[PDB]
């Protein structure tokens, strides 16, 4: 309880130089982009003055068309992060950064005596042109040296299966505008992928339902556990993930593929999928596709090049060009050809770009007893990692908004990574870990930067062509160019095993947290796991029959025995999911993350065997616990009765003969309140739930937006987390293959809006404008305008909500003591809440009214396109739609006279400003029944 | 109804201490299970009370 008579002195500070493109109190969006994988997602970055608090998606950009993904949102807090490594660190106490290039340059000119052979590289997967080229002149310059890529979620079979099939290394850009069947296979591409915004809005771009839609996609999944893809797909088959081998090699024989050599054979609801998934294969041969994800072995991923180049999917959606990625043929088996050659010596320098594989490797893949072996291990990253400690030296990290740098994105294109913030600690990215390496500490990133683009630029005026790639974030002069290919015959000659009896375990990356790189974000780990929803565990995913067999509930700890290694995992059944095919998430298990992610889930790495890295049926369940935590957020995934309120569910097929059949045209209501008269800016909201694939990337772009605190695992249990937005599973029909809805359930504004009447203080109006106005300060905290909330979408503030996974919420001691850094990461116009006040979706009213005022100064009205949610300018499938209702030519007015337009509980009169058009699942005749 | 649990004290006692346990659970039904299940079943909560 903060008190006094005045507030204190508030000092108001200028710059001493005041830069010419700052103007206090407007946004200044800068073009950069982030290396997920290898590849650049593209980037529009808003810095208030120096420091960036929002990122949004680049819509010039080829993989976000203006949106980004869950994890690419929430890389704010990762760069605010207090657990980032403030100071580099030599053999366990801090040092300077120049004493590492007294002592990396020492070991340089040891280096030159030899022919550079103790020299090896752990990066992970780069693409960008910039630190390939500084990699082909430290290859040069050391001719023994090795650079060796380890990525645990790289493209290992995916490259793997492209060498398997046409000879050398190729890459696939797929093409989902022209596709009207996508015949997946264990891919989950609409997930955080280097392509998984793209792949997200060029699906949902072809089952865009309006008045006069007759041909939507159809999306055959046959997905081992149920991912994100699984919430578009309108056909998903549970398999075990050891037989998607053979479904493949079922549908490789129905379609022209002479030496398939078929084997294991299917069951009767994986034969009558198969046979109608390549019956709609068989024609729209044009515009067709099949994908095959890196969870499946190489053969496949042959077989998935083989049946698209039978299909004639080439140069019409499955375009063939050269690799972007400079090392794609070292994944998994580039690490243990390192550590086979880390033991018994020979390796005298080991640079560890952020790869982090003291933690990532596989158990078969003795990397720490490897390492400490290395005289001189360096390591680079914005965490002190789990290797960081088992390295001899370490460096900062420069996160991307503090660095100079490239990325190249698929289709090739290149973006150049501009520093938004000068590093607040002095962080030395890779491209100056390197300079170090080569010879030139004293060259800057930038100057290594210009130096490589000055000489691929063969065109004149280098300083326009500069200039325009800093403010468009793309190239566009540097795209793959397309590679005609073979695909050889005679690959999948060798007939597979025996299927093998046995339960199966299947290796995932989670959703939030990809493969533990940003475990350490706040951001991610509360959000809310896409089928599953928990926030702060790694779980062992069964399906209802699996489970019953065994005898375990929903929270029991079972010690999960794969070959060699026990991991102690706790349980969750889910409905969605194959049989005897336990599913275990990376991500988490990780001893020296920070303060957010030790000690959250089990280690799934200390699993994997680096021959069966993705799936195997060697597994042994083994319960030795019960009632374990599991702090989930959604209290009952099963739609009970609740239909025509949450998630209108329909087919194709009685949707072409009955426009609005989930309409219920039934009699105005009748209101004792009268109405008011919206006349200027009535702002609405329309969520297509019919594409969202529940990405969760609206849930933590209204995070990085409104302020909106985390709360830690023990807090969600009690069910009080933050979200002003959230997605909702529902679990209709059979508790073994279920059909799963979402509903994106935010604060629908309702005109009539029951949370107001029942606020003692009026902290809770309405606008002329008609969106609901909670405003903060007036909030005394009587949690009454929450209980008349008929969706529940209001969400208190119980304890100190601030800072949460760095200062656990349940003290007073730091209660009104704030963390200095993550004050950067908060959006200025946003009240950063208080102890005791209740939140509420506000439809970006800090978003309304900064474009509703600059409107006005200019004496204009407001256009369709100025104002966009932070909610709609993240969502890749552009589920969410926001605009005024009053503009007759806009694009909300239009979604919301859609046959499909439905608001949820209009049983209440409350008269909601969100509608949700409804879900139409485009069910094939050959399988409905 | 009945005087014979009427006039006897140790009877009146027993029924009455067992209206202010049962009358605190009418206000418990009437607040927490038409609160912690309501219309949407994704904001179904359970209030299981701390000492506090
Ligand atoms: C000292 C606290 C104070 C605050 C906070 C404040 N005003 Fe205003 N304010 C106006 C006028 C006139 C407008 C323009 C109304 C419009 O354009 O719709 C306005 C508009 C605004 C707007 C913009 C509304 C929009 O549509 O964006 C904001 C915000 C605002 N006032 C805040 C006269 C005043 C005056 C009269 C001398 C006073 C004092 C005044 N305002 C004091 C304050
Ligand atoms: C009793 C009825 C009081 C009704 C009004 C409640 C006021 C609460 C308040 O002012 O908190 C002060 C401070 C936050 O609280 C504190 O920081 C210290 C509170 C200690 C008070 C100890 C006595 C309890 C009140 C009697
Ligand atoms: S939807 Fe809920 S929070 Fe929003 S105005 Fe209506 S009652 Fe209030
Ligand atoms: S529109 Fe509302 S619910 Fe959506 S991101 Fe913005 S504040 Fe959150
Ligand atoms: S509304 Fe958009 S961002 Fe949110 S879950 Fe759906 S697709 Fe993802
Ligand atoms: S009713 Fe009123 S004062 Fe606060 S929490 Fe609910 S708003």
């Amino acid at each position: 309880c903060q008190f006094a008579l005045k507030q204190p002195q508030e000092k108001i500070v200028p710059y001493v130089r005041q830069p010419e493109e700052i103007i206090h109190g407007r946004p200044l969006f800068f073009a950069t982009a982030v290396t997920f994988a290898g590849f650049g997602v593209g980037l529009l970055v808003e810095s208030h003055e120096g420091r960036p608090t929002k990122i949004e998606g680049n819509p010039d950009h080829p993989a976000s068309l203006g949106s980004t993904d869950l994890i690419t949102q929430a890389m704010i807090l990762t760069m605010y992060d207090p657990d980032r490594s403030q100071a580099p660190t030599n053999a366990g106490q801090e040092t300077t950064w120049d004493a590492f290039v007294a002592a990396a340059t020492a070991a340089m000119q040891a280096q030159t005596a030899k022919q550079g052979a103790g020299l090896r590289v752990l990066s992970g997967s780069l693409t960008s042109p910039t630190l390939i080229a500084q990699k082909q002149q430290l290859l040069t310059q050391f001719p023994q040296a090795k650079w060796y890529e380890y990525e645990p979620v790289g493209r290992d079979n995916a490259n793997a299966g492209a060498r398997l099939a046409f000879g050398a290394d190729v890459h696939t850009i797929y093409r989902l505008d022209t596709a009207k069947v996508i015949v997946g296979f264990d891919a989950d591409f609409t997930a955080p992928s280097p392509t998984g915004v793209r792949m997200a809005r060029q699906l949902a771009d072809g089952r865009r339902i309006r008045k006069g839609t007759k041909e939507v996609n159809r999306l055959y999944l046959a997905e081992s556990t149920p991912s994100i893809t699984g919430l578009l797909a309108d056909h998903r088959l549970p398999v075990r993930s050891s037989q998607i081998e053979h479904l493949v090699r079922a549908l490789a024989t129905l379609v022209g593929v002479p030496n398939v050599a078929a084997g294991a054979p299917l069951s009767d609801t994986e034969k009558k999928w198969v046979e109608a998934a390549a019956k709609d294969l068989q024609a729209n041969r044009g515009a067709c596709v099949v994908l095959v994800g890196e969870s499946q072995p190489p053969v496949v991923h042959a077989l998935g090049h083989a049946i698209n180049a039978q299909l004639g999917n080439v140069g019409s959606t499955v375009v063939y060009t050269e690799p972007v990625e400079d090392d794609p043929s070292g994944g998994i088996a580039a690490l243990s050809a390192l550590t086979q050659e880390m033991n018994a010596g020979t390796v005298e320098v080991l640079l560890m770009i952020e790869s982090n594989p003291v933690y990532n490797a596989p158990a078969d893949i003795p990397f720490a007893e490897a390492l400490a072996k290395v005289p001189l291990s360096m390591h680079v990253g914005l965490y002190r990692d789990e290797t960081a400690q088992q390295s001899v030296w370490h460096i900062n990290g420069a996160h991307f908004l503090e660095a100079w740098g490239d990325v190249r994105a698929f289709d090739g294109t290149t973006t150049i990574v501009q520093p938004l913030i000068a590093p607040l600690y002095n962080g030395k990215s890779a491209i100056e870990v390197l300079n170090v390496l080569l010879g030139k500490p004293q060259e800057t990133g930038y100057q290594t930067l210009t130096a490589y683009w000055q000489t691929q630029d063969a065109s004149g005026n280098f300083r326009v062509f500069w200039n325009t790639a800093l403010h468009d974030g793309v190239i566009t002069a540097t795209q793959a160019r397309s590679r005609q290919v073979t695909l050889q015959q005679g690959f999948a000659d060798a007939a597979p095993p025996a299927p093998t009896q046995g339960l199966e375990i299947v290796f995932r990356p989670d959703p939030s947290l990809w493969d533990g790189a940003f475990a350490n974000n706040a951001w991610l780990q509360e959000t809310p796991k896409p089928y599953t929803k928990l926030t702060w565990d790694n779980v062992a995913l069964m399906s209802v029959r699996t489970a019953n067999a065994l005898g375990l509930k929903n929270g029991d700890v079972v010690r999960l025995t794969y070959q060699g290694r026990s991991v102690d995992a706790p349980v969750w059944v889910q409905p969605g999911h194959a049989d005897d095919s336990v599913t275990v998430h990376f991500g988490f298990g990780r001893t020296a993350a920070g303060r957010v992610g030790n000690n959250v889930g089990f280690n799934a790495y200390r699993l994997r065997t680096s021959a069966t890295p993705w799936f195997g049926v060697g597994l042994e369940v083994a319960k030795v616990g019960e009632n374990y935590k599991l702090a989930s957020t959604q209290g009952h995934f099963l739609m009970e009765g609740r239909k025509k309120d949450l998630v209108r569910y329909g087919t194709l097929a009685e949707y072409v003969e009955d426009e609005k059949f989930l309409q219920v045209e039934k009699e105005e209501p009748i209101s004792l309140i009268g109405e008011y008269e919206y006349n200027g800016y009535k702002w609405g909201m329309s969520i297509d739930l019919n594409v969202c694939n529940s990405c969760n990337a609206c849930v933590v772009a209204c995070q990085s937006e409104n302020n909106i605190p985390v709360v830690g695992k023990d807090e969600v249990w009690l069910g009080r987390e933050m979200h002003w937005i959230r997605i909702d599973q529902y679990y209709v029909g059979d508790e073994h293959t279920p059909n799963v809805y979402n509903m994106v359930m935010l604060c629908q504004q309702c005109e009539h809006a029951p949370c107001e009447i029942v606020c003692p203080v009026a902290a809770t109006v309405h606008d002329a404008e008609g969106l609901n106005n909670m405003v903060y300060n007036r909030c005394v905290g009587t949690k009454y305008c929450s209980n008349n909330c008929p969706y529940k979408v209001r969400r208190f503030n119980f304890l100190q909500y601030q800072d949460v996974p760095y200062r656990s919420p349940i003290d007073a001691s730091t209660e009104n003591d704030s963390i200095p850094v993550l004050k950067m990461m908060r959006n200025p116009d946003v009240t950063v809440r208080a102890r005791g006040v209740m939140e509420k979706c506000t439809f970006c009213v800090q978003r309304i009214n900064e474009a509703r005022i600059q409107a006005r100064t200019e004496n204009r009205r407001i256009a369709d396109g100025e104002i966009m949610t932070a909610c709609q300018q993240v969502c890749p499938t552009q589920a969410i739609v926001f605009g005024d209702l009053n503009d007759p030519q806009a694009r909300v007015v239009d979604l919301k006279e859609q046959p499909l337009k439905y608001t949820s509980l209009d049983k209440l009169n409350t008269k909601p400003r969100v509608s949700y058009l409804a879900k139409i699942k485009n069910l094939n005749p050959d399988l409905a029944e | 109804w009945f005087k014979r649990f009427r006039v006897s004290l140790p009877w009146l006692f027993f029924i009455s201490i067992c209206i202010n346990i049962g009358m605190w659970f009418e206000r418990w039904v009437i607040i927490v299970l038409s609160l912690h299940r309501d219309f949407l079943p994704s904001s179904w909560g359970y209030y299981t009370p701390s000492v506090w």
